[PDB]
RNA sequence: AAACUUUCAACAACGGAUCUCUUGGUUCUGGCAUCGAUGAAGAACGCAGCGAAAUGCGAUAAGUAAUGUGAAUUGCAGAAUUCCGUGAAUCAUCGAAUCUUUGAACG
RNA sequence: UGAGCCCGGGUCGAACGGCCUCUAGUGCAGAUCUUGGUGGUAGUAGCAAAUACUUCAAUGAGAACUUGAAGGACCGAAGUG
RNA sequence: GAGACCGAUAGCGCACAAGUAGAGUGAUCGAAAGAUGAAAAGCACUUUGAAAAGAGGGUUAAAUAGCACGUGAAAUUGUUGA
């Protein structure tokens, strides 16, 4: 599905934080909050070159 | 404590009302005496509740049949008795109005209607 | 003016503004040390 | 507070009704996967 | 209160001096019916209510 | 091989239908075969099982043992045969769930409805046999 | 199942406790303290530990433990009194002694052949 | 607090000053909806509720919106 | 020598990887066209003998009428069904109804 | 040679493999990688101030912080009401 | 109705009482979580324990399957052996 991996709101925390420069889900009251997204190496993320 | 639908259909309005009143009185009394030692009395209460529903359904159905017979030959019927269908289907043109066509088109079709024919191989 | 904050201790892996009450802050890392060295070597090559 | 409405009182009663535990016979039904209240 | 008094009168033949109503925390109504001095509450409860 | 487009060879859909079938479909599924004597008596191969039938268990740990059906427990696709039980720890006997495909019917509970079912099955079988023969 | 599977079950007594809310490190230290002893000696020692008459040596998990003359019984300086672990081991040892009584073994000649403390799922 | 309960959508999102629901816009006849929030659209789209009557329509269509009683029924 | 640190093995722990499965998802194809003032979509509160959620229903409330099938439901408890019958069922179909407060919501 | 392949012993319970072609979401130590789990640090840092507690008896398997009585302290009507 | 698709960190966020629990004043954000066994046959009875549980005993082909349940790796840990 073309919407797979993109049905989330994530933004990179920044550069100077001692964490990987990866988009992270906003929020703050669930396990999903703060986790990486939008990447091929991230769990529950998009696959590399999605099949068409 | 079970009331039969066939017997209810056979019976008329006054007997139906009498049975409904008896069932309601029995249900009230047996609920009052049920609140202590609610058992097979609970089973009986479930039975009378279903029986009251059945009697009410029979009374309502007979009344609606009578009303439909009364409004059989009248232009406007109650909205409850008018067919539901769909809002669009109700708004839709009637069959007569949809099939009604102009007189000139009628004449053209009368005197030149699609013919039956075949072409030899 | 702009205060520089090391992302270590209580400041490591935090979402936003740390406890430092100031107008403007800047988080730093060793990853940024290497970025900074790359920027200066490019600048010196250009000059 | 002490001043409220019967509707909000009924809503609080319903909230408690959800905040009751689960029945053992529900647990013992065949094909059941319910273990505890969530 | 009028409906409760009428119901106790017509169904169970109970004359009540007064009725006090409250709504319980669960949402049902509770009615205290104080009866006439002529009738006996114990006798009525034993006869028509099936309560000891 | 399937031909009609309405039927599906989908394992997923077939298992979903089998495990979510209503009680009447479960009855049809839990149809069971008849004995040989009943076979040449009624010209019927199989019939849905019911509570009053006498059956012979011929598959499972219970080798060749007979008994009256006690209950057709349609929820988990099993039937209960009289005297085919196992003792719990407490010593109370609980019936063993047996399958209609594993049982065979020896004596059949008779009424108007099942006589009609037998007549319909026999009529179809004899009509097709006559059509094939001549 | 038990770790020591080389012991025939008809000639020995056993006891088990699982998901016990007591410190794993202290329980291991006191189990090593009572390991290989006779049952009465172990029971008296555990009661003395509860009463702070004797202390168990802390061998491996012994960070910053005060020194006590009681440790001289073990040739060590770091000794401590794990009261809770002592009570738990007393409970299991009494259960094992009761199992031995049921089996008919002689209680005066029993030794703690095997004792093991493992980590339970964390809470 | 700036948000009490809204009677139309049931969320604690009606402003107490503006008297407008921030979720559905209750005083307006239309239900608030924007195409940049597919998640909100699919949170409050048809099928997320009870389906009182739209769930009963298809069977009447299948039988053809036919009215009456079976012949010979009591 | 023991203890302690470390190496290997056996067994036992922690943890849930691997293998196997799948009433689920994803993609494609085919037939058909059907919401609402005759009150929709959505929200709320009630209803089961013993139910909180899910599901169903609306004071006729885990449902009524009708048609078909033909002997159940099931966790327990209590009743059935005479079985040579207008008839069990958390059955199916479904043309008749009941359908609380709101919500386009309309004293 | 090697990436690897094959067998034995133990565990386990329902499917799997060789060969020739086809096809690909096909091979990891790193990416301050993602998710989850687990260590050393470590039984370590630490568990504050509101002056204060004590004796007997009772319940209980178990009593410093559960109770009764007795003492010794405190809020001091702008109260610890 | 189908597939040279995916097979529980995959495939829709959701194979489960998932747009649920939860977070935010709000617009909104939004998870984790499948598998005993053919059949519960889900351990009667005895004993220790305050109890939780343990040990005998029993069901099962198997408890080296006990509803912390198919198989059960590594990291890490305990005991024993060298
Ligand atoms: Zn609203």
């Amino acid at each position: 599905s073309e919407k797979a991996g993109h049905q989330t709101s994530a933004e990179s925390w920044g550069t100077g934080r001692a964490v990987a420069r990866i988009p992270r889900v906003s929020g703050g009251g669930t396990h999903r909050a703060g986790q990486g997204a939008f990447g091929n190496m991230c769990r529950s993320g998009r696959m590399f070159a999605p099949t068409k | 404590g079970k009331v039969k639908a066939g017997q209810l259909w056979s019976k008329n309005k006054e007997e139906l009302t009498k049975i409904l009143g008896e069932l309601k009185t029995e249900l009230s009394q047996l609920r009052i005496q049920k609140i202590s030692s609610s058992g097979a009395k609970l089973n009986k209460i479930h039975d009378l509740r279903k029986s009251i529903a059945r009697v009410l359904t029979v009374i309502n159905a007979k009344q609606r049949a009578q009303l439909r017979l009364f409004y059989k030959n009248k232009k406007y019927l109650p909205l409850d008795l008018r067919p539901k269908l769909t809002r669009a289907l109700r708004r839709r043109l009637s069959k007569e109005d949809a099939s009604r066509v102009l007189e000139k088109t009628k004449k053209r079709l009368t005197h030149f209607p699609q013919r039956k024919y075949a072409v030899k191989a | 003016q702009v205060k520089v904050v090391k992302a270590t201790g209580a400041n490591r892996g935090i979402k936003g503004r740390p406890k430092g009450v100031k107008g403007r802050y800047k988080m730093v890392d060793g990853r940024m040390k290497k970025e900074m060295r790359a920027l200066k070597r490019l600048a010196k090559k250009k000059r | 507070p002490s001043h409220k409405t019967f509707r909000i009182k009924q809503k609080l009663a319903k909230a408690q009704k959800q905040n009751r535990p689960i029945p053992q016979w529900i647990r013992l039904r065949t094909g059941n996967t319910i273990r505890y209240n969530a | 209160k009028a409906q409760i008094k009428q119901a106790l009168k017509k169904l169970y033949d109970i004359d009540t001096v007064k009725i006090n109503t409250l709504i319980r925390p669960d949402g049902t109504k509770k009615a205290f019916a104080r009866l006439t001095p002529d009738v006996d509450a114990l006798d009525i409860a034993a006869t028509k209510l099936g309560l000891v | 091989m399937k031909v009609r487009p309405t039927v599906s060879s989908s394992r997923r859909k077939a298992r979903k239908a089998h495990f979510s079938a209503p009680s009447s479909v479960r009855r049809v599924i839990m149809s069971a075969p008849l004995s040989k004597e009943l076979r040449e008596k009624y010209n019927v191969r199989s019939i849905p099982i019911r509570k009053g039938d006498e059956v012979q268990i011929v598959r499972g740990a219970h080798k060749d043992k007979e008994g009256k059906v006690t209950s057709v427990y349609r929820l988990k696709y099993v039937i209960h045969v009289e005297r085919v039980t196992r003792e719990k720890a407490t010593g109370q006997t609980v019936p063993i769930g047996i399958h209609p495909s594993n049982v065979v019917i020896t004596k059949l509970h008779l009424d108007k409805d099942r006589e009609n079912i037998l007549a319909r099955i026999k009529a179809g079988r004899e009509q097709v046999a006559k059509a094939k023969g001549k | 199942r038990y770790a020591a599977t080389e012991i025939a079950p008809t000639k020995s007594a056993r006891a088990r406790g699982s998901y016990l809310r007591v410190s794993f490190k202290n329980t291991r230290e006191t189990a090593q303290a009572i390991n290989g002893w006779k049952l009465q000696r172990a029971l008296t020692f555990l009661q003395n530990v509860i009463d702070k008459k004797e202390a168990v040596p802390m061998r491996r998990y012994a960070g910053s433990t005060g020194r006590t003359a009681q440790g001289k019984q073990w040739g060590v300086s770091r000794a401590r009194w794990p009261v809770k672990s002592a009570q738990f081991l007393i409970g299991l040892l009494k259960n094992a002694e009761a199992n031995a009584d049921a089996k008919g073994l002689d209680t005066g000649n029993l030794i703690i052949k095997h004792i093991q403390v493992n980590q339970a799922p964390k809470q | 607090k700036t948000h009490g309960l809204c009677r139309r959508c049931g969320r604690r999102s009606l402003h107490n000053q503006k008297k407008v629901c921030a979720s559905c816009g209750y005083p307006a006849a239309k239900t608030r909806k924007y195409n940049w929030s597919e998640k909100a659209k699919r949170r409050k789209v048809t099928g997320t509720g009870r389906m009182r009557y739209l769930s009963t329509v298809p069977r009447r269509f299948k039988n053809g919106f036919r009215t009456g009683v079976p012949k010979g029924a009591r």
